[PDB]
DNA sequence: GCATGCATGCGCATGCATGCATGCATGCTGCATGCATGCATGCGCATGCATGC
DNA sequence: GCATGCATGCGCATGCATGCATGCAGCATGCATGCATGCATGCGCATGCATGC
């Protein structure tokens, strides 16, 4: 019956969203839009809890400390208001701050039950999704009528129910058979998922903790193993911890899990979480501004790293793979490459490894590897697992995992011959093959490569050959698109002047440059031009056809590698075409890496 | 009060009479295309019905542009598929023709039962109204005797297996509707709302499960009674019956006890196979995922695993099987229950002669230059390199194969490799050749290896039998292997392959297996030298890894070197950079055959066998003679990948025949013999520059 | 180019979660039995009225 | 007015529905075990690769 606490609660957030208008247009989008569009968008909206602190402190820590008493009334206010406005029930997810509330899974004890939580944590195993049967629909061949019976369990509500066990049914009320009609019933889909502490997070040398979280219909698959997440929900215990009936044993407890209603991916380094920035109109308006310069390309280049001395050249080649070329899909089913891969044979104190950190911390999606850290299954996820169920699975690598990303690898010369033929197909082909005992399969590899090596006789020699200061195989190399060589020489001017320089460090920013490249590299895709052709076309041959001794070798990819660069550089221009000035500049860096 | 009822849209007999009007009215564009196909089968000439939803479409829209009314059975039947089967069997049992053919000795056992039931089911009628007449106590009479009788329902009689089969695109196109059933999807985009529908999944099959006997209804004897009892199961297990239900058993006070009897029961051919998702369906950065398929009746071994195919089937659930601890509620399964089967690329076996195909092929004979037009087409987005396009189209064709009597045997199927310089693109022709061909397989060096090629033991989940999986070379058994980095690999590996290239079989001698594999499949080698480029200031065989009798063993060894010339650079260049502005080859002079019209070609191809004469015997003989003698010279020197011998003439011989059958001819010429010695001559054409 | 240590897959022995049945001793609950109590009746006697006389 | 026979109300035994408990014997059930199966683990051997002489 009618509860006078229920319907006041519901009053008072009914009052709450009439203070505040948002929501309000919340909703009445999502419902143009789901009208409009018959895809259809799930009916849930976001609250932010300072705004409710700031309204009615009671309601808001009811909500924090009585979720079981205070939600449900709110969701009743917010689907009687979505009723309302219209020409499912509706759900309500968290955000803000959670003061005292914000907890690991270490720190996750008995005293937060049946309170709202918010937990962070590294995702550790999913679980198949299954549907579950709410409603069943039948027929009866003898009346022609159409029965159904409901279900419910003890997890699709936060207050405490009596059981309603009701059998299947298979006959009628009078002995009749029945039909099952499966096209008519209903089935909704379910999930449970496992969160651990975070590897950066925990204590050394400690056994971690780790917490399940159960998710139901439009939550089901936004994680997927070894995810960063924030998950929001309530911690609830369930059942009888051996209380019915005699039960002697003692030793388990109460059955505790979490009813998660807002789940958050969260990006970190060397990660398969790819970072990304909302974009206002303040930030493109600013952006196609600074795209109608004319040394754009140079005050983008001295922005990267400015706390290294020189190396503009590189400078140059990271914004260049930053950016990135096009790649192409022919109808009968070949591929051609699109990405820029980069080589650095270096001086030991260079910094090499100092760039190759700032890759890793400004690329949205990177992985840091270094030479003998990873071989084998490591790298190319050759590694096999199974589930309880039975079934045998793959589990990604390095590369897999970087898939349309970047991947850093330092001491590149410490590897073996084993994951140089592997890292072949990889610079090549993009795609990783697999063929085990019970798997065969082919998994999308996309990336591109930066590394760094060391000579072979410690320091840089002019007094021999290339081949034998770099000391790798031709057709290696043949796959990196450009190779750069750099030796300190000692100056006193230029000794002075890095002096002063790495003096002033020791007594464009970043955020921008990564929208800059988030948004060009999802809007614009440029086209080629015939007098980029021509250039790229002359280049080539006199390059082919030089008596100049090279770093490098010369082939086709060659001439791919020169497209590539005019693409990216016109990428970088935010033009939909390629013109002479990008291919004299692919060309004149190109040279400049060979010569 | 408990078990409310609900009101729906849906009236079952407007569709039974709206299916009965169909299946005796439908003209395709002779008498009804479907009653047709019932005296098919009940002259025991056919055992399974396909129903063909354009057909329904047709037929609604008929009615509907001449004014009358009609109701929409195609998406009745695609929202609650299942209900419709029994439908569709009990509207086609009231209208099945009478034999026209007697039962003989040469009938099926399942025939004679079937005539043997009905028979008994009229003699118990006629003698319940005989009886009931001589009692002195029409429609009445008749009715009365179907009240107090028993008879053999209609399940127990049937003998045919139905179908369903998808909307085509076309249709629902022409006639301005969307066809759900035939939209491809993903196992990722399968939930829960399309249960109890009919969908189409696409995929590549992993795994394929032997057939065996699935019972649906039991049969049981009464040595008291002389009654049969019948005990339906849908259930993965059962209880077997012990004491007699009939009537008479069941009225009185001493009970029979059953026995099972087989030949009565109702069986079903069962198999069960896995498909997973391809990889241009997968998210990034995610591992693809599996569903499981359900075949029944005649539909069984349509499927073989390694097949990229578009299934058709009904979308049911299944009772929970996980731990006990994890379950929420009333948590299900999900299985496919196969109605209908195409594949992305035919098979050569399943070919076949008929107007369609053979238009086609009369058309590509009467365009002229049939060799170098298909040659040409082959990786049409790669410049040059025609002569390797030849010989790996006759690599697709092959030769002869021959039996010679006391059990020896030639092989008819012919090798190739490749090796040369970096940056050649001999990856992009292996990919391509594996893409045309119906079963081809690519594999790259450590990638596979182990039971990876070859196969391994392992336990059936459907089954409780034990079975060997297949590797790379069991999967592409009657096509082409595909060896990317061929010189990387382990000896293991290569001792496989040289056995699987000598004659066709791989034998294993290890713990817990001594058996022999077949291997009739090609070999297509990709190989690199030794120091990167190739050195010409030292002996070819020193400039490889390879040992020098596996070189041997390949019909045709291409060498590709790389020597810079500023005029083919620029062709070259102009070529590729074309093939980057655009998405299509620069030649307008010549148009490429797409890869199903090769594939017809090849097929029709593929069932002549040319004869050799004796005058093209001779020409082989001298030109044997004169080869022989002067490889001999050129090996001294230390200027030879090999000598020549007998594989030498019988590579020649095998490609003598793969022209003639690409000629479409019964003879063979000596122009064939001329061009197979051209071929293996230009073969090496890069070592004398 | 030849010999040696190392780390990577085969070939297994062996312990342990899950899941189902079975003889038995346990604990509960209907039930036959013991019983008290207050209401209804079967009936005889003492009183007042009706009918001759 | 005087004497008899019958209704009538008072007084005493006795049967019977109600409603409570109590010792006991029967019956369904939780429990100790009895066991099969499928999975993972740790434990060596055969060996292909990398390193030094
Ligand atoms: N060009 C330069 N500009 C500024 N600092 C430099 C430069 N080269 C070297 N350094 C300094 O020297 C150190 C070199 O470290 P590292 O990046 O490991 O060099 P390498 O990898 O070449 O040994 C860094 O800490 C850096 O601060
Ligand atoms: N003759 C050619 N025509 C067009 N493209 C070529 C040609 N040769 C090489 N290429 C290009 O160069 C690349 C060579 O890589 P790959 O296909 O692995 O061959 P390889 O393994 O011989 O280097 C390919 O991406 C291809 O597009
Ligand atoms: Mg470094
Ligand atoms: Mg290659
Ligand atoms: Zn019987």
């Amino acid at each position: 019956a009618p509860d006078a606490v229920f319907g006041d609660r519901v009053r008072r957030f009914q009052e709450f969203l009439d203070t505040f208008t948002s929501y309000r247009d919340s909703v009445r989008s999502i419902q143009v839009y789901n009208s409009n569009n018959a895809n259809i968008l799930p009916h849930r909206i976001i609250i932010s809890l300072d705004d409710l602190r700031e309204f009615d402190r009671s309601f808001w820590s009811g909500i924090l400390v009585e979720p079981a008493y205070f939600i449900p009334p709110a969701e009743k206010a917010l689907t009687d208001l979505a009723d309302s406005m219209d020409d499912h029930p509706w759900k309500l997810s968290f955000k803000g701050s959670f003061g005292a509330h914000a907890l690991s899974p270490r720190t996750l004890t008995a005293q937060h039950l049946n309170k709202l939580v918010s937990v962070e944590g590294i995702v550790t195993k999913t679980s198949l999704v299954r549907p579950k049967l709410i409603r069943s629909v039948h027929y009866a061949a003898k009346t022609g009528r159409f029965h159904y019976r409901d279900y419910t369990d003890a997890t699709t509500t936060l207050t405490t129910r009596i059981p309603t066990p009701a059998i299947y049914p298979t006959e009628d009320t009078e002995g009749n058979k029945l039909t099952t009609e499966y096209g008519y019933s209903t089935f909704i889909d379910h999930q449970r998922i496992t969160v651990q502490e975070m590897p950066e997070m925990a204590p050394a040398g400690q056994l971690p903790r780790s917490i399940d979280v159960i998710l139901d219909d439009d939550l089901v698959d936004k994680t997927k193993p070894g995810d960063r997440v924030n998950v929001v929900g309530v911690f609830k215990s369930l059942g009888a911890g051996g209380m019915n009936q005699s039960n002697s044993n003692t030793l388990i407890g109460f059955k505790t899990l979490i009813l998660g209603n807002t789940v958050y991916p969260l990006h970190a380094r060397s990660t398969g979480v790819a970072a990304r920035q909302m974009l206002t109109d303040f930030d493109i308006r600013n952006i196609n501004k600074l795209s109608k310069k004319k040394d754009i390309f140079d005050i983008l280049s001295q922005s990267l790293a400015p706390s290294i001395y020189g190396h503009d050249h590189i400078k140059k080649a990271i914004l260049l793979m930053l950016m990135g070329g096009v790649e192409k899909n022919l109808e009968n089913g070949s591929h051609l490459r699109g990405d820029i891969n980069i080589l650095m044979v270096g001086d030991p104190s260079t910094a090499k490894s100092q760039l190759l950190r700032f890759v890793l911390n400004t690329a949205s999606l990177a992985i840091a590897t270094t030479g003998r850290g990873s071989s084998g299954v490591g790298l190319t996820a050759a590694v096999t697992t199974d589930r309880e169920t039975g079934e045998r699975r793959l589990e990604a690598g390095a590369m897999v995992l970087a898939d349309r990303g970047v991947v850093c690898i330092d001491e590149f010369d410490k590897m073996t011959d084993v994951d140089r033929v592997a890292i072949h197909e990889v610079m090549e082909q993009q795609t990783v093959t697999i063929a085990k005992a019970g798997i065969h399969t082919t998994l999308n590899a996309r990336c591109s490569v930066i590394a760094a090596a060391n000579p072979v006789f410690g320091q840089y020699d002019v007094n021999r050959d290339p081949h034998q200061n770099i000391a790798l195989p031709d057709s290696l190399l043949s796959r990196f698109d450009l190779l750069f060589v750099v030796t300190d020489d000692i100056n006193e001017i230029r000794d002075r002047s890095i002096s002063e320089h790495v003096l002033r460090t020791h007594r464009v920013t970043i955020p921008f440059l990564r929208k800059y490249v988030q948004y060009a590299k999802e809007r614009v895709i440029p086209q080629l031009t015939q007098e980029a052709i021509n250039v790229i076309v002359k280049n080539y041959t006199d390059l082919r056809n030089d008596d100049n001794t090279k770093k490098s070798p010369i082939t086709a990819r060659t001439l791919e590698t020169l497209i590539r660069l005019a693409t990216a550089h016109a990428k970088v221009r935010l033009s939909k075409t390629v013109n002479k000035v990008d291919a004299k500049v692919a060309a004149n860096l190109l040279r400049f890496a060979l010569l | 009060a408990a078990l409310p009822s609900i009101q729906l849209p849906v009236d079952y007999n407007n569709l039974f009479n709206e299916i009965t009007d169909f299946l005796v009215t439908f003209k395709q564009d002779k008498g009804p295309k479907y009653m047709a196909m019932l005296q098919k089968v009940a002259n025991r000439e056919l055992n399974s019905v396909i129903i063909d939803l354009d057909d329904i479409l047709q037929y609604q829209n008929e009615k509907f542009l001449q004014g009358t009314q009609a109701d929409d059975l195609v998406s009745a039947i695609q929202q609650n598929a299942n209900h419709f089967t029994e439908l569709f069997c009990r509207a086609i049992d009231n209208n099945m023709p009478l034999p026209t053919k007697e039962i003989d000795y040469k009938d099926d056992v399942l025939d004679v039962i079937l005539n043997q039931r009905r028979l008994r089911n009229e003699r118990m009628l006629s003698d319940r109204t005989n009886e009931i007449r001589s009692e002195n106590l029409n429609d009445a009479l008749r009715e009365v005797v179907e009240d107090e009788t028993e008879l053999f329902p209609p399940n127990l009689t049937r003998r045919y297996f139905l179908y369903f089969k998808p909307l085509s695109q076309n249709c629902a196109r022409r006639y301005r509707k969307k066809a759900i059933s035939s939209k491809p999807l993903s196992v990722r985009q399968i939930k829960g709302d399309f249960l109890g529908q009919l969908i189409t999944v696409r995929g590549i099959i992993t795994r394929v499960s032997d057939v065996k006997p699935a019972v649906e209804v039991i049969a049981y004897t009464c040595d008291q009674c002389g009654y049969e009892v019948f005990q339906e199961v849908n259930s993965r297990t059962f209880t077997p019956l012990s004491e007699c239900t009939s009537e008479e058993c069941s009225q009185n006070q001493t009970k029979g006890q059953l026995f099972m009897s087989t030949r009565a029961s109702k069986f079903s051919a069962f198999q069960e196979c896995k498909i997973q998702e391809l990889s241009q369906q997968v998210p990034v950065g995610h591992i693809p995922r599996s569903l499981n398929i359900h075949v029944n009746g005649t539909l069984v071994r349509s499927l073989s695993p390694g097949d990229i195919v578009d299934v058709t089937g009904i979308f049911l659930p299944a009772p929970y099987t996980g731990f006990k601890a994890l379950k929420a509620g009333l948590l299900t399964e999900t299985y496919l229950e196969a109605q209908f089967v195409r594949q992305h690329k035919k098979k050569f076996a399943s070919f076949s002669l008929t107007s369609d195909v053979e238009e086609r092929v009369m058309e590509l004979i009467t365009s002229g230059d049939v060799y170098n037009r298909l040659a040409k087409s082959i990786a049409p987005e790669i410049y040059g390199n025609l002569d390797v396009k030849k010989a790996l189209l006759l690599l697709l064709v092959g030769g002869v194969d021959k039996r010679v009597g006391d059990g020896m045997k030639i092989r008819g199927d012919i090798n190739v490799c490749l090796m040369g310089d970096p940056g050649v693109a001999k990856s992009q022709l292996l990919k391509a050749i594996c893409k045309i061909s119906p079963r081809g397989v690519y594999t790259t060096g450590k990638g596979s290896s182990g039971v990876g090629l070859t196969a391994a033991v392992m336990k059936d989940p459907v089954t409780d039998e034990m079975i060997l999986e297949g590797g790379a070379l069991v999967l592409a058994d009657n096509g082409i292997c595909c060896i990317d980095e061929f010189d990387k690999m382990d000896e293991s590996d290569r001792t496989a392959i040289h056995e699987v290239m000598e004659q066709q079989t791989i034998s294993i001698s290890k713990a817990g297996i001594n058996t022999t594999l077949n291997a009739r499949t090609s070999i297509l080698a990709a190989a690199n030298p030794l120091y990167g480029r190739y050195n010409p200031r030292l002996s070819p065989l020193d400039n490889i890894n390879l040992p020098a009798a596996l070189l041997s063993r390949f019909d045709i060894l291409f060498l590709m070197l790389d020597i810079p010339s500023r005029d083919d650079d620029e062709k070259l260049a102009e070529h590729v950079t074309y093939v980057h502005m655009h998405n299509k080859q620069p030649d307008l002079d010549f148009t490429p055959v797409e890869p199903s019209k090769m594939r017809e070609y090849i097929a029709y191809a593929k069932t002549k066998r040319p004869v050799m004469s004796e005058a093209v015997n001779d020409y082989v003989v001298q030109a044997y003679i004169r080869l022989r003698q002067d490889s001999k010279r050129e090996m001294d020197s230390k200027f030879s990948f090999g000598q020549a011998t007998p594989r030498t003439l019988l590579g020649i011989i095998r490609l003598s025949q793969a022209l003639a059958k690409l000629r479409l001819a019964d003879m063979v010429d000596i122009d064939d013999v001329e061009e197979a010695l051209r071929l293996v001559r230009v073969s090496k054409e890069s070592l004398y520059q």
